[PDB]
């Protein structure tokens, strides 16, 4: 009753994320904040 | 309860043409004959060549005769009516059809003549004969001119019509479409089960599994194996989640 | 058993587009109950769930506001429809529901071919994609209007079935009527005039065998495209009539209907010129010409744009069919005048075989096998006789065009109505000595019937067997083949197979070009292992050969430049569990390369399990 | 072997009484063996229909006998074959066992007959399962009837002659599923047994002996025979058929009417005038419409519904029990505990 | 007027009773008899209003599937015969008229047996309702309305008396339409259309009336092309 | 069929990838609030009982309608797994 | 008004240029979109009378199948191009107008080259008649008339000059008509007709104008049912 090995359950695509350029600059700002003092 | 005919119902003549009602048309626009009388049912031709029962096409012809001649007949099994005898009664019918038409006061349409043009070019009527004589020929063949009804124009090329007997078939309990959302469940196997008032789920067979397997329907198949039928804790959180 | 399922009788949905399907609101309600409930609460119809529930527990209690809610819930969601035997993946397809009244389920005509589902009561089930994921896949990679080409062959499955062809055909056919006096206009100017007046008279038709132009071409010339049809509308020219017309830059001698079909496509897809490049208006549109059109359109213009053409064809085909007035008549099944000849001729010849036996010349057996040979030939003789009849005298006989057009009719079938069904076998298998002299047009006698009955049962007894046997096969195939899945990077092992374009033995030894089909089967959408320079073009390595390419290689083998073809294949793959892009090829249901993650194993196992139902079944070993 | 009556309509319920099967006692032909039995053996002539049988894994094992087929002394269907001594044909008939049929040269009924004289020198006959063109002098026996070759259910087909035996089956089984319509009509073209079906089946009510009619109720026709007696003939008003189809006997005779012996007093569930009547003759055009009639779809004129043409009465039988639970008897009262 | 306008559609009419009415009109240009006859037909069948039995109440009968003693016909056969009944009221003031009838004993019940109502007339007097034997008690109230088209007894569900039973609505007064376009020769040119349409009517309205209503519905519709947007 | 399904298919390396993208985009479109879109102003998603599709009919019909534009970005490993859900909650209201 | 009358055909229009013009109108009862669209169509094509080249006379040419020196095009190709010519006269006084044109030598003959006529205008100036080389002499008289529908050159047989050749009559500003009847859902009942007809026009008149003329011809014809006889 596990997901099928063949199809959208492909190890090649099971993992794929999506982004908005707005959320792209948001995450890099999180990296900018990493600069201490 | 009264069961008036409807789009879900299936009718079929004694020959074997079986089939379902797909559309109930308003008398307003279905095929109508020269004299205002319109057709009740329109049977597809294509269903006749492949199958091999011209017997129906023979019935409709003798029928056309019985309609205008106001008479019923008895054609035995293999000894019955013969192609010439029918053409003979059709001949008698042409007079009741078109004879009254002569006396009632009118002749032939632009339409009636037009379809004749296309009919001679076809090869159904001996070129050079008068429309009156031509229509007799064309009628004897078992077809008559028909106008659209929706446009009032004619249907290029004679079409046969006639009195065919058709029965209506009994609706089995399965007919009653079974649509189930959520319902009982078997005690030992935890798969959906119906009975009295809850419809009972449909079976997802291997042949059907593969169908999904072939597609990239990963989740859609998991669902069919989990959320929809056996995942006890799944279907529960499933419903509520949907809710 | 699935939790969100349903099942009811199906019914043809002519206006419906491939995209959608008619679903009974009554069913949709139960199906999408929970989706509705919540939607009730978002609107004023109900305070809460439990409320929304009791609000629907009885039929008389539904406010017309609920339908509007459900119709809103179903906006862009889609469902799955299944058929009785799910033989291949197209056995389940997704469509957008268009809620409708009553009990029946409205199905599109075009996909009635994928599901072997006719309308004599066949019922189809229906399931619901609940996750946004399942819905995503369902409508992306499972939707009907997307999966147009078969996984078995790169041939379309969205082919205009029976009624559409019949329509589209009748519109594009040309007619020929009476040849009496001279047919020579190619040369004299007194020929134009004389046979123009002669035609006005009663001797020359508008469609006469007169090489260059039958007077039907002489009389009418149409400037712009439209001009043509207007004359048709006014009753000047029938659609099947031979006329001349001015198109983009050519004076083209083509019929009205043909010119109209041209537009239908030209309109479906507005690249008018691209519409002309992929169409053959030089012939009546058979299912094959159409099939072809579809394919071409798919490769050329793009998937959805094809879909449009599909429905466009479906629509006019349907319409034009109604007006054509093609019908089945008893006098339409025409028996040849030659039937009596062929019969009697073969009749007397039987008498000779008998006299030859009465004397002691031919053995008990010789007689038997000699008689059957007599009829086997005679019967085939009447067959080509009836067709020749229709072919020469009645081009537009009902029973004929249907069979010619990819529509409906089997040569062998026609023979049983017009000519005669001749030889039926005894119970065991030894064919009967006497034939069935009759056709279906005339009384199949009392006994020639009982005789034919035997062979009927065997066909039926067999059908009952492949129903569960065709499965016998597919089971096996899927048990072995399931694990096979496309998961890759171009497998680096280049071990390849060479496809033969030539076969050594039909007649002992003579080298001949393989059938245009078998070859297609071999190299269509394959990946060249090594480079091949053939007629002038350089097929590069690894390139996927399109049907157009596999049409080149054959034209080349015709010329004599290649006898084999280097190509990647599953038989030589390196990926243990799995097959790769370059080794599988093209054919996803789509015509581009295969997409990683396709479950080939089954796709394969299936294409093989279904046709198997058509293969004979006497004894396994 | 004992089954629910097939009362979808008298016809159907009748055949169901004359259907023969394979499977059963287990001791005889069970599930395994098949194709030799399932096939229509030569001898099945006038003894078993070759069209009749079902469609599926269970094929040919279950089939109803033929028209003139009769079980003689021990279950051996003997089909009737009339005698023809020399070139002379008789009106005498011999119900022949399967076996004896082979010892003779038998001819078909289609043979041009002047009465007792055969009319064509080379006329068809079939010795033993083999089609043979025999002479008038060899014709020992002749086929009794074109009807005996098949079953009742099949005999009802108009021009069976021009229809593929394969699809003729469909037609035969289709009638078995015919539902009685409040408005019944006989075919515009019939074969000749419609009358005999309704009469031999027990649809319509026939007059015993000659007389006159006394009262014509909607529930009873008390006729008065000339013998000085009068009997009340109740009419199953509205009864429930096993499969839910109406069975009503509608009186066709008016008050005070001299009846011939054996004439319809009332019509059966599906009879118009003593004639079998299912479905209803309808004028029909045979052309293509948009797609409304595409593979096997039928377009219908609303006008057919205006008139109560295709309309049928149904009746389901819902049933509930008051059970005794250890928790307390289940009472049946107007009391519905929670809301309205 | 004298030339092209005097040469105008000669509207001729031939009508016997309120059922049949022939209507000829010629000359007409090219292919117009069809242009006109067809739409009018489409209207004459769908668009025009009439009368039909909308509900029935036998006094001792509760459901539609019952049988009354002393009464040969069954409730369903009778309610059926009523659909056959054609009535005609004279003015809008009559929307729903309840016709009453009660007959007993050895008499045949025809439609003439209904007690007369002031503004309503029954064109179907001799129609056969039932055959009563002896001790035959039939007392009923049959509703009648003015509507359009076909309305299933299920769609309306009329409620005069709780034990009453609705009936199907056969409202088109027009039974059948029929038009012929035969050539007519007027001097100069032969191609001429002569349109003659034959209309049949249940009696409620007349062929002429019907036709007039018809053409207006068309006219009214042709006006709906006024305000662009 | 569906809008530029070809165009879509072309924007991915694998057919089955496009399905995962659209599906996951539709997911986020709803969860973090449905105004998490990149193309709402002038010509956008629309239904007709009113023009009300602008709020919440079909999730992915949006996802697709955006992916067809060149504003979104789908990668194998574009933005670290857990930090994404955090920044998305921080910036998109509607709950 | 509010209920049945406010629920009225919403006439909506979409027209770009004078050639194309869509026209939507809903709701409509049962099967009316058809009842309306069809007749309008039949009118829009035949009735909106128009103009078309009815006859031609090249001065040295005798038959239609000839070729003129210095003239690339053949008589048949040119008489064909003339059918393409669209003219427009302003009043009834102009029934048959003969347009004249004569051009010589290395010039291209376009429709603007025809000598202007007082009450007549040529909307098709740049249309291409012929390409004259050198010593190219083309002097012709092309007739023009006001008629309706399609009239084969054989049917009329015009006789201005004995060596002249008749042409087929393309009498209509309307190029093509097209109507669709798709379902529309209005609250209660779903069965609804939505009629939308697309009209194309050569430019002489506009789709809207045409449509208006059309409906009137119908209206005018519906009045012809006035005086019985
Ligand atoms: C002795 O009562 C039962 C024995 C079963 O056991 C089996 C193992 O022995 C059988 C024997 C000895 C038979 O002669 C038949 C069948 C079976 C069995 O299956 C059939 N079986 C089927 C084949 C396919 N299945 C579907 C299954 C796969 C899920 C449905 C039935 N049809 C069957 C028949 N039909 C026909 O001839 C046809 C072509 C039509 C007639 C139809 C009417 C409508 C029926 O006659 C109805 C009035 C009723 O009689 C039956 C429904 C009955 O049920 C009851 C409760 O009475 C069974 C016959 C049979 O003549
Ligand atoms: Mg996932
Ligand atoms: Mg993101
Ligand atoms: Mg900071
Ligand atoms: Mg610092
Ligand atoms: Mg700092
Ligand atoms: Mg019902
Ligand atoms: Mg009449
Ligand atoms: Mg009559
Ligand atoms: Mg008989
Ligand atoms: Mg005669
Ligand atoms: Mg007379
Ligand atoms: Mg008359
Ligand atoms: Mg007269
Ligand atoms: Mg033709
Ligand atoms: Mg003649
Ligand atoms: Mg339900
Ligand atoms: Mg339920
Ligand atoms: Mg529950
Ligand atoms: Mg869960
Ligand atoms: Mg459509
Ligand atoms: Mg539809
Ligand atoms: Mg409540
Ligand atoms: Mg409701
Ligand atoms: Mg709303
Ligand atoms: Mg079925
Ligand atoms: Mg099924
Ligand atoms: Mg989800
Ligand atoms: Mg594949
Ligand atoms: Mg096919
Ligand atoms: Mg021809
Ligand atoms: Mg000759
Ligand atoms: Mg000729
Ligand atoms: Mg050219
Ligand atoms: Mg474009
Ligand atoms: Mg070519
Ligand atoms: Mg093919
Ligand atoms: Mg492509
Ligand atoms: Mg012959
Ligand atoms: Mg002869
Ligand atoms: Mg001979
Ligand atoms: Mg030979
Ligand atoms: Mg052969
Ligand atoms: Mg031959
Ligand atoms: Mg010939
Ligand atoms: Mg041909
Ligand atoms: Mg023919
Ligand atoms: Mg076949
Ligand atoms: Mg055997
Ligand atoms: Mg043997
Ligand atoms: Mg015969
Ligand atoms: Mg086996
Ligand atoms: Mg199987
Ligand atoms: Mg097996
Ligand atoms: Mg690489
Ligand atoms: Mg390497
Ligand atoms: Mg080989
Ligand atoms: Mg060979
Ligand atoms: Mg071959
Ligand atoms: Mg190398
Ligand atoms: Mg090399
Ligand atoms: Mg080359
Ligand atoms: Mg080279
Ligand atoms: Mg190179
Ligand atoms: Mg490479
Ligand atoms: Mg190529
Ligand atoms: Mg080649
Ligand atoms: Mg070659
Ligand atoms: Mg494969
Ligand atoms: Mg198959
Ligand atoms: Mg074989
Ligand atoms: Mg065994
Ligand atoms: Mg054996
Ligand atoms: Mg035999
Ligand atoms: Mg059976
Ligand atoms: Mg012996
Ligand atoms: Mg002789
Ligand atoms: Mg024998
Ligand atoms: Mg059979
Ligand atoms: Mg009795
Ligand atoms: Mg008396
Ligand atoms: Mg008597
Ligand atoms: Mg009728
Ligand atoms: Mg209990
Ligand atoms: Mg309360
Ligand atoms: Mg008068
Ligand atoms: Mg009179
Ligand atoms: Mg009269
Ligand atoms: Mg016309
Ligand atoms: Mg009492
Ligand atoms: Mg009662
Ligand atoms: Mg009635
Ligand atoms: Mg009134
Ligand atoms: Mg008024
Ligand atoms: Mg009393
Ligand atoms: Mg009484
Ligand atoms: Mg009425
Ligand atoms: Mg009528
Ligand atoms: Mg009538
Ligand atoms: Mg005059
Ligand atoms: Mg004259
Ligand atoms: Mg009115
Ligand atoms: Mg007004
Ligand atoms: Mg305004
Ligand atoms: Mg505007
Ligand atoms: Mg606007
Ligand atoms: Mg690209
Ligand atoms: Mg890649
Ligand atoms: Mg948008
Ligand atoms: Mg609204
Ligand atoms: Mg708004
Ligand atoms: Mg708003
Ligand atoms: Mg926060
Ligand atoms: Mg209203
Ligand atoms: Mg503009
Ligand atoms: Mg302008
Ligand atoms: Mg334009
Ligand atoms: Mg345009
Ligand atoms: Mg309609
Ligand atoms: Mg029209
Ligand atoms: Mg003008
Ligand atoms: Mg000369
Ligand atoms: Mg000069
Ligand atoms: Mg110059
Ligand atoms: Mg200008
Ligand atoms: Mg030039
Ligand atoms: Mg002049
Ligand atoms: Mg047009
Ligand atoms: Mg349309
Ligand atoms: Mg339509
Ligand atoms: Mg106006
Ligand atoms: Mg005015
Ligand atoms: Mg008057
Ligand atoms: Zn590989």
């Amino acid at each position: 009753g596990r997901l099928i090995p063949a199809g959208t359950g492909s190890d090649f695509v099971r993992f794929t994320q999506v982004v908005d350029q707005k959320t792209l600059k948001a995450i890099e700002e999180a990296r900018k904040e990493a600069v201490e003092a | 309860q009264k069961r008036k005919l409807q789009v879900g119902d299936k009718l079929a003549n004694r020959h074997g043409n079986k089939g379902v009602v797909a559309k109930i048309l308003p008398v307003e626009d279905m095929p109508h004959l020269p004299d205002g009388t319109p057709v009740d049912v329109i049977l597809n031709p294509l269903g006749v060549p492949s199958r091999m029962n011209l017997g129906q096409i023979l019935e409709t012809h003798l029928g056309l005769a019985g309609y205008f001649l106001g008479q019923r007949y008895i054609s035995p099994i293999f000894d019955g009516a013969k192609e010439p005898e029918i053409k003979e009664l059709l001949a008698q019918a042409f007079e009741v059809y078109f004879g009254k038409r002569k006396g009632e006061g009118f002749g032939v349409d632009k339409r009636e003549v037009e379809v004749l043009r296309r009919a001679e070019k076809l090869g159904l009527v001996t070129p050079g004969k008068t429309p009156e004589e031509q229509l007799k020929e064309l009628f004897l063949q078992g077809k008559v001119v028909l106008y659209d009804g929706r446009t009032g124009e004619p249907i290029e090329g004679p079409i046969v019509v006639g009195q065919m007997f058709i029965m209506k078939l009994y609706h089995m309990v399965e007919d009653k479409m079974h649509a189930r959302s959520t319902g009982p469940y078997s005690l030992i196997t935890q798969q959906p089960l119906g009975g009295k008032a809850q419809f009972g789920g449909q079976r997802f067979g291997e042949m059907e599994v593969w169908a999904l397997e072939a597609y990239g329907a990963a989740h859609t198949l998991q669902e069919m194996l989990t959320l929809k039928s056996d995942d006890i804790e799944g279907r529960n959180a499933a419903y509520e989640a949907i809710i | 058993r699935v939790d969100y399922s349903g099942r009811s009788v199906i019914v043809v949905g002519p206006q419906l587009k491939l995209h959608q399907c008619g679903l009974p609101k009554r069913m949709a309600l139960e199906l999408f109950k929970p989706f509705l409930l919540k939607k009730m609460e978002e609107k004023g119809i109900a305070p809460n769930v439990k409320a929304a529930r009791r609000m629907l527990e009885r039929q008389r209690d539904i406010k017309d506001e609920v339908w509007d809610a459900l119709e809103e819930v179903i906006h862009g969601k889609v469902v799955l429809l299944n058929r009785a035997p799910t033989l291949h993946r197209l056995g389940i397809q997704a469509f957008q529901p268009v809620l409708v009244e009553g009990q029946s389920i409205q199905l599109h005509p075009l996909v009635c071919e994928a599901f072997n589902a006719d309308f004599d009561g066949d019922q189809m089930a229906v399931h619901v994609p609940l996750s946004s994921f399942a819905q995503a896949e369902a409508r992306i990679q499972m939707l009907s209007a997307h999966n147009l080409l078969s996984p078995a062959s790169g041939e379309p499955l969205a082919k205009p079935s029976r009624d559409i062809i019949l329509g589209l055909y009748y519109i594009t056919q040309v007619r020929k009527e009476k040849k009496g006096a001279g047919l020579e206009f190619a040369t004299p100017e007194e020929a134009l005039a004389a046979h123009e007046r002669g035609e006005v008279a009663l001797n020359a038709p508008i469609k006469v065998a007169g090489r260059e132009t039958s007077v039907g071409r002489l009389k009418y010339v149409f400037a712009n495209p439209d001009e043509a049809l207007l004359a048709v509308a006014h009753g000047i020219v029938d659609l099947q009539d031979v006329v001349t017309v001015r198109y983009m830059g050519k004076r083209l001698e083509t019929s009205p209907g043909r010119i109209l079909f041209a537009r239908i496509v030209a309109e479906a897809v507005e690249d008018e010129k691209v519409a002309w490049e992929l169409i053959q208006l030089d012939v009546p549109q058979e299912k094959n010409s159409l099939k072809d059109l579809v394919y071409q359109a798919f490769l050329r213009l793009g998937m959805e744009k094809t879909a449009r053409l599909l429905d466009a064809l479906k629509y006019y085909g349907f319409t034009f069919s109604t007006t054509s007035g093609i019908t089945i008549g008893i006098d339409d099944a025409v028996i040849p005048e030659e039937k009596k000849q062929y019969l009697e001729e073969a009749d007397r010849k039987l008498l000779q075989i008998e006299q030859a036996y009465e004397m002691g010349f031919l053995t008990d057996r010789e007689r038997y096998d000699q008689i059957l040979q007599l009829w086997t030939e005679t019967t085939e003789k009447v067959t080509q006789a009836v067709f020749k009849n229709f072919e020469e005298n009645y081009p537009f006989n009902p029973l004929y065009v249907m069979a010619q057009s990819g529509a409906r009719g089997n040569p062998q079938q026609i023979r049983q109505l017009c000519g005669l069904r001749g030889l039926m076998q005894k119970p065991s298998g030894e064919t009967f000595e006497v034939p069935v002299r009759s056709s279906f047009r005339e009384g199949l006698t009392v006994l020639e019937y009982f005789i034919s009955s035997h062979g009927a049962r065997k066909g039926g007894a067999d059908t009952a067997l492949r129903t569960a046997d065709s499965g016998y096969l597919t089971r096996k195939l899927v048990d072995v083949t399931h694990e096979i899945v496309v998961r890759e990077a171009d497998c680096g092992t280049t071990n390849y197979i060479s496809v033969p374009l030539f076969q050594p033995d039909e007649v002992t030894r003579s080298l001949r070009l393989r059938k245009r089909a078998d070859i297609e089967a071999g190299l269509y959408g394959r990946v060249l292992a090594r480079e091949v320079e053939v007629l002038g073009v350089r097929l590069e390595e690894g390139r996927y050969l399109s049907m157009d390419d596999v049409h080149l290689l054959i034209k080349a083998a015709e010329a004599g430049e290649i006898q084999e073809v280097p190509v990647r294949s599953p038989l030589t793959c390196q990926t243990r569990y799995g097959v790769c892009q370059k080794c599988y090829g093209y054919d996803l249901s789509m015509a581009r390369p295969v997409s990683i993650g396709e479950a080939v194993g089954i796709v394969a196992a299936q294409s093989i399990g279904e046709p198997g139902t058509q293969l004979t079944m006497r004894t396994f070993h | 072997l004992s089954q629910f009556k097939d009362e979808t309509n008298p016809l159907s319920s009748l055949r169901h009484k004359r259907r023969i099967s394979a499977l059963g006692p287990g001791g005889l032909t069970r599930e395994r063996a098949g194709f030799d039995v399932r096939d229509v053996h030569r001898t099945h002539y006038g003894r078993i229909c070759p069209v009749e049988t079902p469609e599926g894994a269970n094929i040919g094992l279950i089939t109803s006998l033929a028209a003139y087929a009769r079980v003689d002394e021990l279950g051996f269907i003997r089909t009737p074959y009339r005698r023809v001594v020399g070139g002379v044909v008789t009106d005498e008939v011999v119900y022949m066992t399967a076996t004896e049929e082979d010892r003779y040269t038998i001819a078909q009924a289609n043979t041009p007959l002047e009465g007792n004289r055969i009319a064509a020198e080379r006329v068809v006959a079939r010795r033993k399962g083999e089609p043979v063109i025999v002479s008038p002098e060899e014709v020992e026996f002749m086929d009794v009837s074109p009807k005996q070759v098949f079953s009742v259910n099949t005999n009802l087909i108009p021009f069976l002659e021009h229809d593929d035996a394969n699809r003729a089956l469909m037609g035969s089984n289709m009638q078995t599923q015919a539902v009685p319509l409040i408005r019944a009509q006989a075919p515009v073209v019939m074969t000749g047994l419609e009358e005999r079906v309704v009469r031999d089946s027990l649809a319509a009510l026939y007059a015993e002996e000659d007389g006159e009619v006394a009262k014509v109720d909607g529930n009873r026709i008390v006729v008065r025979y000339e013998d000085g007696r009068l009997v009340e003939y109740p009419l199953r008003r509205f009864y429930r058929s096993n499969q839910g189809t109406a069975l009503d006997q509608r009186p066709r005779v008016v008050v005070g009417q001299r009846v011939r012996k054996g004439d319809l007093l009332a019509d059966g569930p599906a009879s118009e005038n003593g004639f079998l009547a299912l479905g209803q003759n309808v004028l029909v055009a045979i052309m293509p419409f948009d797609g409304y009639n595409f593979e096997d779809a039928i377009v219908i004129s609303e006008e057919l519904l205006k008139r109560d043409f295709y309309t049928s009465i149904h009746i389901e039988r819902y049933e509930i029990e008051a059970r005794d639970t250890k928790l307390g008897p289940e009472r049946i009262t107007r009391d519905i505990p929670h809301l309205s | 007027m004298l030339d092209s306008k005097l040469k105008a559609p000669v509207f001729t009419v031939r009508t016997q009773g309120r059922e049949y009415g022939e209507f000829v009109l010629e000359p007409l240009e090219r292919g117009f008899g069809v242009t006109l006859g067809n739409p009018l037909r489409r209207i004459l069948l769908s668009s025009i209003p009439g009368t039909a039995v909308t509900s029935v109440y036998i006094e001792d009968v509760l459901h539609e599937f019952s049988t009354i003693p002393g009464v040969k016909e069954d409730v369903v056969e009778i309610i059926l015969n009523l659909k056959e009944l054609v009535v005609r009221f004279l003015n809008p003031s009559l929307q729903t008229v309840t016709l009453l009838l009660k007959a007993e004993g050895p008499k045949e019940v025809k439609a003439r047996d209904f007690l007369p109502v002031a503004d309503v007339e029954i064109m179907n007097p001799d129609l056969h309702i039932a055959t009563l034997e002896e001790g035959g008690r039939l007392n009923m109230e049959v509703r009648v309305d003015r509507g359009v088209g076909y309305v299933p007894a299920e769609k309306h569900g009329i409620k005069d008396r709780i034990n009453a039973i609705p009936v199907d609505a056969v409202f088109s007064p027009v039974r059948r339409v029929a038009f012929q376009v035969e050539d007519t020769r007027l001097g100069q040119r032969t191609d001429l259309d002569k349109l003659t349409l034959r209309i049949w009517t249940d009696g409620s309205v007349t062929p002429l009336e019907a036709l007039n209503q018809a053409v207006e519905i068309l006219r009214e519709h042709l006006t709906y092309f006024s305000n662009p947007q | 069929a569906e809008p530029g399904i070809d165009k879509l298919f072309g924007m991915v390396d694998s057919k089955y990838r496009l399905t995962v993208v659209v599906a996951k985009r539709a997911q986020q479109l709803l969860r973090h609030g449905f105004k998490n879109t990149v193309l709402e102003p002038e010509e956008r998603p629309k239904m007709q009982t009113l023009e009300g599709l602008f709020d919440d009919p079909n999730a992915e019909t949006w996802a697709m309608k955006e992916l067809l534009t060149g504003r979104l970005v789908f990668g194998e490993n574009l933005v670290p797994e857990d930090r994404l859900q955090k920044e998305m909650e921080r910036i998109y209201p509607g709950e």
